[PDB]
Order: C-alpha cells, then sequence, then structure tokens
C-alpha cells in the first residue's frame, strides 16, 4: 500500500520533470532551470521517512541530482558561441539528429551529457576560438567602414591629410593581426574573408605609403 | 570616529529599540572593523580584542560582559531583514550556499571557505552597507582579494566596474570613466563597487582625483559644459523616478551627491610597502584615511588545511590499515586524533608549504636571492598532487586490467591445447603447456607486485607535486635538500613512498625526453627536472636561463604550433601579444626583468565570461582568450628580484649553472668516459623504474596479439615457444637486476664518490674563470669554453694512452 503512496508524491514531481522536459530549446534559461530543479530538490526531500526507503525515489533523487551537475554544461551549451556549424558537429559526435528549432531541453538532458563531457568541452573549445577570430573580423570590418582620413587646410588652398601616424599605426596592427590569424589552428573557417580583407589592407597601405609622398615633396615644392 | 559614529546610526536605524548591552554589541563590533581589521601581526590584535573590553567595562560599569560581547562577534543582514547578531555555523551555511551557486554563475573555479575568509566577507559587506563605504584591501599576492571582492560584490547586486588604463591614457579618459560611473550611480540608482587594482593604478597622478570623490562623493569640474545640463536632466528625472520634486540646480546636484554617496563604492586592492619602485612609493596617508582598511595577511596553518581537505576530498586517499605512528609531526596542532590517512596526508602537504616556507626564510638568512612564496603556490601544488594521482592511478588500473585480460587468454590458449592433446605434433604440446603455465605464473605475480605499487602512489604523487609547484627556482643542492626533508617527513608519518625515487623518471616516459634532447635540451639531471616543469605547469612558465639554450628548446618543441618570438622591449610587443591571446598561438616573451604589469590578468587567468565572449581585459582592449593561447616567460639575467605580485602569477624554472649543477654534470661525465661500466649500471638503475617493465609488458601486448591467432594452427611445429622465450629471458633479466638494486647502488656511490674530488676541481676551475670578468673586462669564458676544456683533458688527452 506504501508503493501507492510513493508513486502518487512522485506523480507530481514526474510532471513538472516532464513540463520541463517539454521546454523548447530556445526558450530555456539555464538559471531558472536551476532555479526550478531546487524547487524539486527541496520538494523530494520532504516525503515522509518511509517513502525514502524505495529505489524510485532513489532514483528520482540521482536523476536531479544529474540534471543539477550538467546545469553547467547546460550553460555552455546556451553560449552565443554556438552555430549551426557546431550543432552540426555535436551531433555527428554524439550520434544524434537534433533538428535545432525543434529541440527540446529533455533531449539534451537524456543524452549522456555527463558521460560525454569530452566531446562537449571539445566542441564548445572549438567554438570559442572561432568566435574569437569572427569577433576580429567583425572588429576590423567596423573599423575600415567608419574610418574618416582627417583633412586639414593648407594655406587656404585646400585641405591636406592630417593623421598620418594613426593610420599607418592601426593598418599596421590589422595587417600583422591577420598575418597571425593565419597560423591559428581554427582558421580554415574564415580563411575566404580573411584573405579578402588582407588584399583590401594591403591596397590601403600601399596607397597611403605613396600618398604621404605625394604630399610631402609637394609641400615642399610648393613653399 | 565619523565612520564609528557611521557604523553605530546605520546599525541603529532600522532597529526600534535596543538594550544597553546591545548598543556597547554593536559598538565592540565597529571597533574591531574599524582598528582591529588593518592591524597587521595577531598579538597587536589580540591587544585590541582585550583593550575593547577593558575600556567597555571601564565606561559600562555594572553590564555583564558575557552577554554584552562575545569572543564570535558577527553581525550581518542576510540571515534576517534586520541587521542583528547571527550565530557563526547559520553564516557559515549561507555563505558556503551562496558560493557553491557563485561556482556555476560567473567563475567556475572551487572557492573554499575557511575561518579566515569568511570573516573577510563579512568586513567586505558590512563596508558594502555603510554609505560613503569604500574599502582598501591590503595583503599578500593571492589570498583572495579581486576574487572576494568580486564574490560580495555579485552576492550584493552590485555591478563591478573596473578601469581599463591604456598607454596614452589622458587624465580626461580617467575623467570620462568617472563621469560614466558616476552617471551611473546617481542618476540611475545602480550601486557601483568600484575596483581597482595596483596594476591599472601605476600612475599617482590620477589617484589624487579619487581622493575628492572618496572624502566628499562629489569631483567639481568634471561635468562642466553641457554635461552639466545633461546631468541635470537626468538627474531630475531620477529624483522624479524616486517620487521627490526638485527644481534648483544646486539641490539637485545636492541630491546627486547623496546618491552617489549611497551607491558607487570603491574597492582599492594593493600589496604590501614593497612597490618603492613604484610612484606611489607608500601610497598618500590621505587614501589611507579615506578607506576602511583590511589586512589580508597569508593563509595559517588551518587555512592551508581546510583548503587542502576540500580539494583533495574527491581523492581516495584511504587506507583502512594506516597504522598511525607512535609519535608524529604536526602543523595542525587540531588535527583529528588518531589521524587517518587522509588527514595525515593533508597534514603532510601542509609540511610542505611550511618547509619551503622555513627554507625561503633560511635563504634570505644567508643572503641568497629568496622568491616570494604565496597560496597560489599551494593551490597549485594541490592540484598538480589531484591531476597526477588520477593520471597514476588510472595508469594502473589499465594495466591492471591488461593483465588480468591476459590471464583470461593465457587459460583460454591453455583450453585450446588441451583440445589439441585430446588428438608427432601432439608430444611436444607437453612443451609448450610447461611454457604457457609457468607465463600464467609470472604475470600473476605481475598482478601482485601491482596492489604494492597502489600502496606506493599516493605519497609519490606528493612528493612528486610539490616537485613541480614548489621547487622550480631553487638550484638543484636545495631541490634535492627540500625532496629529502620532505621525504623524510613522510617516512616520519608511516606514508607509504617509494624509497628510491627518481623525480624526472618518475614523470616523463623515455620517449618524451628522448624528444625533449633530439630539441635544444642539454641533458641533465637538472635540465630535465626543468624540461618536466614546462609540460606539466599549470600557470604559465618563468624560465631564467642566461646560456639561451631553454629559449631555443621551447621554440623546436613548439614550432609545430608556430610559435612567435616577442620581448617586452620591443615595441610592437602588446599588439603580437594580442594576436597571441586573440587566436591562440602559443607566445614566447623576452626580457621579462621589464616586466609589463599589463600581462597581470593574462597570467593570473581572469577571464570574464560573458555568453559565449569570454574576454580578458587587455590595455583599452577587451580580446577573447582562444583556447590554445599559452605564453612562456624569459629572462636572460639571473640575477633579477622580481615582485611578489608576479610571483604568485608564475612558475620558476631555473636553467643557472651552480655549483652542484656543473658538479654533477661533470661527475656523470667522467664516469660516462673513464668507467662506462658504471654508467650503464647506472643508467639500468634509473631504468628499473618505467622503461624496463614498460617493455617487459608491451612484450606481453604483442604476445597476446599472437597467442589468440589460433584455429588449431598453434602447433604449426610447436616452436611458438620461442616467442614465449622471448620473454622468458628478459623478465628474470629485470627480475636479476631488481634483486641487484641494492649492490649496484652501493658500488655506484663508492665508485662515484672515488671521482668526487675531480667534479669539485672541475666546478671551482669554471666559477673562478667566470670570476676573471672583473679583474680585466677582457678576461670572459663561456662554460662552452670550460666544458671544450674538459673534453680535451678527457678524450683527446694523449697522456693517457
Ligand atoms: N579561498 C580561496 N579558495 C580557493 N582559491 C582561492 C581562494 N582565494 C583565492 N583563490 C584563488 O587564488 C587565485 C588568485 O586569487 P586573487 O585573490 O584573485 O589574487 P590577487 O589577490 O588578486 N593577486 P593581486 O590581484 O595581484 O593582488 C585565483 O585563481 C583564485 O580563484
Amino acid at each position: 500500500q506504501d508503493l501507492k503512496g510513493v508513486w502518487s508524491e512522485l506523480s507530481k514531481v514526474w510532471e513538472q520533470i516532464d513540463q520541463m522536459k517539454e521546454q523548447p530549446w530556445v526558450s530555456v534559461q539555464p538559471r531558472k532551470l536551476r532555479q526550478n530543479l531546487d524547487a524539486l530538490l527541496n520538494q523530494l526531500k520532504s516525503f515522509p521517512a518511509r517513502l525514502r526507503q524505495y529505489a524510485s525515489y532513489e532514483f528520482v533523487q540521482r536523476l536531479l541530482k544529474g540534471y543539477m551537475k550538467i546545469n553547467m554544461l547546460v550553460i555552455e551549451l546556451k553560449s552565443e558561441a554556438l552555430k549551426d556549424r557546431h550543432w552540426k558537429q555535436l551531433m555527428k559526435r554524439l550520434h544524434v539528429n537534433w533538428v535545432v528549432s525543434e529541440l527540446t531541453l529533455g533531449q539534451i538532458w537524456d543524452v549522456d551529457l555527463q558521460k560525454n563531457e569530452a566531446i562537449v568541452k571539445d566542441v564548445l573549445l572549438v567554438a570559442q576560438g572561432e568566435m574569437a577570430l569572427e569577433e576580429f573580423l567583425k572588429q576590423i570590418r567596423e573599423v575600415w567602414n567608419t574610418y574618416e582620413l582627417d583633412l586639414v587646410n593648407y594655406q587656404n588652398k585646400c585641405r591636406l591629410i592630417r593623421g598620418w601616424d594613426d593610420l599607418f599605426n592601426k593598418v599596421k596592427e590589422h595587417i600583422n593581426s591577420v598575418s597571425a590569424m593565419k597560423l591559428s589552428p581554427y582558421y580554415k573557417v574564415f580563411e575566404e574573408d580573411a584573405l579578402s580583407w588582407e588584399d583590401k589592407l594591403n591596397r590601403i597601405m600601399a596607397l597611403f605609403d605613396v600618398w604621404i609622398d605625394v604630399q610631402r615633396r609637394w609641400v615642399y615644392l610648393e613653399g | 570616529m565619523t565612520r564609528w559614529v557611521r557604523g553605530i546610526f546605520e546599525a541603529l536605524r532600522p532597529l526600534e529599540t535596543l538594550p544597553v548591552e546591545g548598543l556597547i554589541r554593536i559598538w565592540a563590533h565597529e571597533a574591531l572593523r574599524l582598528f582591529q581589521d588593518r592591524l597587521v601581526e595577531d598579538e597587536e590584535r589580540r591587544w585590541t580584542d582585550e583593550n575593547i573590553d577593558t575600556v567597555a567595562l571601564k565606561h559600562f560599569p555594572n553590564i555583564d560582559r558575557e552577554k554584552a560581547m562575545s569572543r564570535p562577534i558577527l553581525y550581518s543582514n542576510w540571515l534576517s531583514k534586520d541587521y542583528i547578531p547571527v550565530d557563526q555555523e547559520e553564516l557559515r551555511d549561507y555563505v558556503k550556499a551562496r558560493l557553491k551557486v557563485f561556482y556555476e554563475e560567473e567563475l567556475d573555479v572551487p572557492l573554499v571557505l575557511f575561518n579566515e575568509v569568511l570573516d573577510h566577507v563579512l568586513r567586505i559587506d558590512r563596508i558594502f552597507r555603510q554609505p560613503q563605504g569604500h574599502l582598501l584591501l591590503i595583503g599578500v599576492s593571492g589570498a583572495g582579494k579581486t576574487t572576494l571582492s568580486r564574490f560580495v560584490a555579485w552576492m550584493n547586486g552590485l555591478s563591478v566596474y573596473q578601469i581599463k588604463v591604456h598607454r596614452k591614457y589622458t587624465g580626461e579618459d580617467f575623467d570620462e570613466d568617472l563621469r560614466t560611473v558616476l552617471r551611473r550611480s546617481g542618476c540611475k540608482n545602480e550601486k557601483i563597487a568600484f575596483i581597482m587594482d595596483e596594476s591599472n593604478v601605476l600612475d599617482s597622478g590620477f589617484l589624487e582625483r579619487m581622493n575628492t570623490l572618496l572624502a566628499n562623493g562629489e569631483v567639481p569640474g568634471l561635468f562642466e559644459g553641457d554635461e552639466y545640463a545633461t546631468l541635470m536632466t537626468q538627474c531630475k528625472e531620477g529624483a522624479q523616478k524616486e517620487g521627490l520634486m526638485l527644481d534648483s540646480h544646486e539641490e539637485l546636484y545636492k541630491w546627486f551627491t547623496s546618491q552617489v554617496i549611497r551607491n558607487l563604492h570603491v574597492v582599492f586592492t594593493m600589496n604590501p610597502s614593497s612597490e618603492g619602485l613604484k610612484d606611489r612609493a607608500a601610497t598618500s596617508p590621505a587614501l589611507f584615511n579615506r578607506c576602511v582598511l583590511n589586512w589580508f595577511g597569508d593563509w595559517s596553518t588551518e587555512a592551508l588545511y581546510q583548503v587542502g581537505k576540500e580539494f583533495t576530498s574527491k581523492m581516495d586517499l584511504e587506507k583502512p590499515n594506516y597504522i598511525v605512528p607512535d609519535y608524529m609531526p604536526v602543523v595542525y596542532d587540531k588535527l583529528p586524533q588518531p589521524p587517518s590517512h587522509r588527514e595525515a596526508i593533508v597534514n603532510s602537504c601542509v609540511f610542505v608549504h611550511q618547509t619551503l616556507h622555513q627554507a625561503n626564510a633560511r635563504l634570505a638568512k644567508r643572503g641568497g636571492r629568496t622568491m616570494a612564496i604565496t597560496p597560489r603556490h599551494y593551490l597549485d601544488f594541490i592540484n598538480h598532487y589531484a591531476n597526477l594521482f588520477h593520471e597514476k592511478r588510472s595508469e594502473l588500473e589499465e594495466q591492471q586490467m591488461h593483465l588480468n585480460v591476459g590471464l583470461r587468454k593465457i587459460k583460454e590458449t591453455v583450453d585450446q591445447v588441451e583440445e589439441l592433446r585430446r588428438d608427432a605434433k601432439v608430444n611436444r604440446s607437453t612443451a609448450l603447456l610447461k611454457s604457457l603455465s609457468a607465463e600464467r605464473e609470472r604475470w600473476e605475480k605481475t598482478s601482485e607486485t601491482f596492489k604494492n605499487q597502489m600502496s606506493t602512489i599516493a605519497g609519490d604523487c606528493l612528493l612528486s607535486a610539490a616537485f613541480i609547484a614548489y621547487a622550480g627556482y631553487f638550484d638543484q643542492q636545495m631541490r634535492q635538500n627540500l625532496f629529502t626533508t620532505w621525504s623524510h617527513h613522510l617516512q616520519q608519518a608511516n606514508i607509504q613512498f617509494r624509497t628510491d625515487i627518481a623525480r624526472t623518471e618518475y614523470l616523463s616516459n623515455a620517449d618524451e625526453r628522448l624528444r625533449w634532447q633530439a630539441s635544444s635540451l642539454p641533458a641533465d639531471d637538472l635540465c630535465t627536472e626543468n624540461a618536466i616543469m614546462l609540460k606539466r605547469f599549470n600557470r604559465y612558465p618563468l624560465i631564467i636561463d642566461p646560456s639561451g639554450q631553454a629559449t631555443e628548446f621551447i621554440m623546436n618543441e613548439y614550432k609545430d604550433r608556430k610559435i612567435t618570438r616577442t620581448s617586452f622591449l620591443d615595441d610592437a610587443f602588446r599588439k603580437n601579444l594580442e594576436s597571441a591571446l586573440r587566436f591562440g598561438n602559443p607566445l614566447l616573451v623576452q626580457d621579462v626583468e621589464s616586466y609589463d604589469p599589463v600581462l597581470n590578468p593574462v597570467l593570473n587567468r581572469e577571464v570574464r565570461r560573458t555568453g559565449g565572449r569570454v574576454l580578458i581585459t587587455l590595455g583599452d582592449q577587451d580580446i577573447d582568450l582562444s583556447p590554445s593561447f599559452v605564453i612562456f616567460l624569459s629572462t636572460r639575467d639571473p640575477t633579477v628580484e622580481f615582485p611578489p605580485d608576479l610571483c604568485s602569477r608564475v612558475t620558476f624554472v631555473n636553467f643557472t649553472v651552480t655549483r652542484s649543477s656543473l658538479q654533477s654534470q661533470c661527475l656523470n661525465e667522467v664516469l660516462k668516459a673513464e668507467r662506462p661500466d658504471v654508467d650503464e649500471k647506472r643508467s639500468d638503475l634509473l631504468k628499473l623504474q618505467g622503461e624496463f617493465q614498460l617493455r617487459l609488458r608491451q612484450l606481453e601486448k604483442s604476445l597476446l596479439q599472437a597467442l589468440n591467432e589460433v584455429k588449431g594452427r598453434i602447433l604449426d611445429d610447436d616452436t611458438i615457444i620461442t616467442t614465449l622465450e622471448n620473454l622468458k629471458r628478459e623478465a628474470a633479466e629485470v627480475t636479476r637486476k631488481v634483486e641487484e638494486t641494492d649492490i649496484v647502488m652501493q658500488e655506484v656511490e663508492t665508485v662515484s664518490q672515488q671521482y668526487l674530488p675531480l667534479s669539485t676541481a672541475c666546478s671551482s676551475i669554471y666559477f673562478t674563470m667566470e670570476s676573471l670578468k672583473q679583474i680585466h673586462f677582457l678576461y670572459q669564458y663561456s662554460l662552452q669554453f670550460f666544458l671544450d676544456i674538459y673534453h680535451n683533458v678527457l678524450y683527446e688527452n694523449p697522456n693517457l694512452k
């Protein structure tokens, strides 16, 4: 008769766990998940001692403990570093055919993230590296799309360019940084894009290295 | 005194009523929190403890001391909505729960709560609750500052702001940063913990703009111009949000100043007064007066014991048969008694730190160059001990499982040959069986030995882990002295450890040593140990190499990873460092004698996680730490005194020739050149460790490969015993040498002491040649000169023919 009691008192915990598992993966907030899991564990801790002897209660408590333990990897899986390519890599290595729009928290939960923590760590490491390279290229694009050549009037005849030191320092920094990015282990993904910017960067230098000269002599000759 | 009045006022403001004894208790608590924290020495704290009681009982007679002031005085606001006294255990439990939450929320690094860190948490929280509450945490490098401040700021919801000083970071940039944080704190009513560190407080010119903020909460002249109009608009918007209708600009500015007093806090973090080279020297006494000062100090024996127990609790350091010694040496007077194996192991782990501190003090006594020893050394030691324990136990378990599989397959082959005896091939099956069973018996005894190896693993890893963490800067002689001291202390505690441990052999396989020697590694005991330290490092290494061999070694080792050379003195250093940190290529930075402070967080691994973007501050920029990044700091100068700030952030690796190093090199050279038999018997004594047994069971691997490849064709000629005889020889051979491991050790000792005066003469001669510089500038001779002289004297000597 105590089997009925433990099943009835564990049914509510099962409904809440399944309702959490049915949540789509996009809407998951891991901090709210930790709050709900902590509420569930504290609810389980209040059961009568007669029920606690059973193996089902121990199994469910261990299950929630495991979900708490892998909550760290769940947080890391909500990282913005992960992209479609990294989700594909996770699917291939873990041998699971997920659908990113249709993915639910329960499918990731029941997949043995605890056992497979090494694969998850490797994929998120690759994601971090590729995110670093991507945001570096984003910085290049923003800077050079927003860079304006300063001009200062010269004897009311024209406006000559000022700030050669800053321009050449920025060009040197970006060219050196792209050349160093070419050595990165995560470079193959962004390769083509990097090459494009390299060309433009070199052209920029190949212009202004001439331009300052064509300025200086002219100024001298003007004087 | 005004801080005292403010503290009692904030304590009493939410309280509806008090008794006199509660007032005395709050008075004593504020006395301790304002005066006892700044003190450095323990006895001064005891004097303050007694004097608070004396003054209270003098000016408040007939008030019983036990109720009015109990020694464990704590006031906190987390347990209850009111600022009332609370018990130690409840606060311990709450802070432990919140810290375990903090692990998986902002930064995933364990943080142990010991008796001397909960107090600092409470002090930091207290200064956060006061108005105009600015804290100045001063203490040894490491020890929790910049980690406890962030932790308490996270707990209390204060958004942490840290200044990012660049080069050409003029005072206007600091002015703008102060404007932004002041607007956030006052107009938007967002509490901020304004954390400042000595690294970015290198210039004292901007630290006198902050004094006005600390003393008054408003810095006039910041918002002059249209900024005044915008701030007035936002300030009146905020006042309307709070429900107060204000018109005059002066009253609005006063309310803004009051909000800045309430909200914005400043947390300075400094090291003790060793920054004489800095422009600060000892920073201005005005800065000390304005803030509330907190002496962090260094972890005591109890703190080391507790932070060791909770880091080595996941390890299986349990031995049911641990015979406690009759008389044990103890660093922790409050050890559980009779101590168990885990207790004894952690006490020995604290012995390591205590003996290293004593050794450094002794080296200071004899005028030698000392290096700062900090808590991060202990944390690195414990981490290395855990990783090494796990690695060695995993290796031994793998080998034991493989040998059990081999025994299973041997029994299967016995069954197969028994089936073949059911059937002139049959007669010689009596021989193969006579081989097979013997092999089986051999493997059985091998399995037994593995059990003994289990019983010896723990202490061994300890004696190696400390060596990887602590004794990296010291010379070879003091390295051996420290190792002997640690081994003797382990022996005293009945912890089982190998008698004749070889550090360089226990921590590296022969393939790795061969690879290093293929690279530009001078093959010496000190150099091999240093090369191991460049493999098993948690913190990035500092390579002190006057010869310059180690830089080439690092370059050749990491050539596949496209390591690039840089120096601090190079103009294009910061950008190269940015690229290396951003993309993950390894880096070698030379001339760290002029150590830039911008590398302080990078060595400390102060990652700030925001979504998938893992930022680290460098100058103006916040750059993305790639996983692959590794940095090696280098020094051609062997005469350098690094700051204690850098010592805790880096592990030292000394490639410096000394008396004992050259003595050992010369002695090994003579033993190789003139008594090569003893050289063989010495290299064979360091090959009775992993090398020979690894080969012996790697032959069992090929045996088992060619043992179950059977379909009744095992008796092709009944001559498979050859493959089983090739293992019959070597086993007995490596059973002879294991038996002849005391005769050989004594023999090499006796033969090496004979050739020792030559080695001492060699060391003295070379160091005299090095001394020749200060007689005349031309009298400069490399160590290659002396070694070439010795090669001529040993090998190309016509008098020896
Ligand atoms: N109580 C603790 N338990 C465990 N690890 C700790 C503890 N306190 C500090 N640490 C670790 O010690 C390292 C350095 O701590 P930290 O206090 O930030 O150094 P620091 O005091 O800021 N050095 P500095 O900033 O130059 O004055 C970090 O890896 C922390 O996680």
